[PDB]
């Protein structure tokens, strides 16, 4: 899973 | 005593001065522009003018901005390129929430598909909005298509199915949307099929070039997974593969080698598959530091392919020399099918794109909010 910033 | 470790940083810094000091001689083109907001997303726009007995062609690029307020927009950027040229924004639409990812519809590049927080996927028209964003800050999509539970990040429009449009999710699914028969007037739109075979976070999804019932997705699960839009099971794909040793955040058909795909990873690999025999992967690639978020097949070079993610790097892969002879110091730097390091950015990298019209031309975008657009050295591609 992506993490934003 | 944890982010000691993270300022350095340090390390950062160091390598980007030598990065810097020695692009005269690994490149043709660098060209670095901190955008206004980072963007997540980066696909040059097909199209190309080159105007009357000038010395360059104008590109363009869809791009997306990422901030934590409530003014994000879908970005059309122009880019003057010849034939160490400026950087223009020349569109930005309201968008609800971040531009997760953006990309266009091949079979009309005006029309753009957009991943957003909520887990909706927009559909826009850019020329049917203003070239300055609605100070109303409302966003009014062309169309709202439904379906997810989750945000995500896969989006595949069909190269050969006009308006069929595929989107990967953190719920674990894969919604398939047909509006070509949907006039772009803001409707809602329900997706038409969901596929449901993966058990974890879909990463990435992906259509096959060629046949236009084959697509392609990969998920936390590990697994590669090839569908076929004709089978009636939606829960179970017609091949699943044991594809990495952890997450699988990418894929990428070749589009000169029908058989042929990539898939790219958190255990730092990039794997090479052929669809004919699924069992056993044909290569790994593998020099990246950390987890691969991104891979593409060159557009002009059957053999050439790159790979960014959260080492900072941007790998350029020639399989043609998988199994070369290399000295032993040569052999240092990399394996021979490894022809270039881009190391430009200090952040991570988000997305990046091939230019379909300069051979060799790339644009990356990174986390600090600066974009790229490079070319390597013509003498590292023709030795």
């Amino acid at each position: 899973k992506r993490r934003k910033l | 005593a944890a982010f000691d470790d993270a300022v350095e940083e340090r390390v950062i810094n160091e390598e980007y001065k030598i990065w810097k000091k020695n692009t005269p001689f690994l490149y043709d083109l660098v060209m670095t522009h901190a955008l206004e907001w980072p963007s997540l997303t980066a696909q040059w726009l097909p199209d190309v003018t080159r105007p009357e007995g000038k010395d360059f062609s104008i590109h363009r690029l869809v791009l997306g901005t990422h901030t934590s307020d409530e003014q994000n927009h879908l970005v059309i950027a122009s880019v003057q390129l010849p034939n160490y040229g400026k950087i223009e924004i020349e569109i930005k639409i309201n968008h609800e929430g971040e531009v997760n990812r953006a990309r266009y519809m091949p079979q009309n590049p005006c029309i753009i598909a957009t991943k957003t927080p909520s887990s909706d996927v927009l559909v826009f028209d850019y020329t049917k909005h203003p070239s300055k964003p609605d100070p109303s800050g409302e966003c009014n999509p062309d169309l709202r298509l439904r379906g997810h539970q989750k945000e995500g990040y896969g989006l595949s429009w069909n190269p050969n199915l006009s308006g069929h449009l595929l989107s990967a999710s953190d719920d674990h699914t894969i919604c398939l949307w047909d509006i070509s028969a949907v006039p772009k007037e803001g409707k809602v739109v329900d997706a038409k099929t969901i596929f449901t075979g993966h058990t974890a976070v879909v990463e990435d999804v992906s259509w096959h070039l060629l046949h236009e019932s084959l697509f392609g997705s990969v998920a936390d699960d590990q697994k590669l997974m090839i569908w076929d839009t004709r089978s009636n099971n939606t829960s179970k794909p017609s091949h699943s593969v044991d594809a990495h040793t952890a997450e699988v955040n990418c894929l990428s058909f070749n589009p000169y080698s029908e058989f042929i795909l990539a898939t790219g990873s958190a255990d730092k690999t990039v794997a090479l598959w052929d669809l004919r025999n699924l069992k056993l992967k044909l290569h790994s690639f593998e020099s990246h530091k950390d987890e691969i978020f991104q891979v593409q097949w060159s557009p002009h070079n059957e053999t050439i392919l790159a790979s960014s993610g959260t080492d900072r790097r941007l790998n350029v892969w020639d399989l043609s020399k998988i199994g070369e002879e290399q000295s032993p110091e040569d052999a240092e730097d990399g394996p021979p099918e490894l022809l270039f390091i881009h190391g430009g950015h200090t952040a991570k990298i988000s997305d990046f794109s091939w230019n379909p019209n300069e051979p060799w031309v790339i644009c990356s975008v990174s986390e600090d909010n600066i974009m790229q657009v490079w070319q390597m050295a013509e003498n590292i591609y023709n030795d």
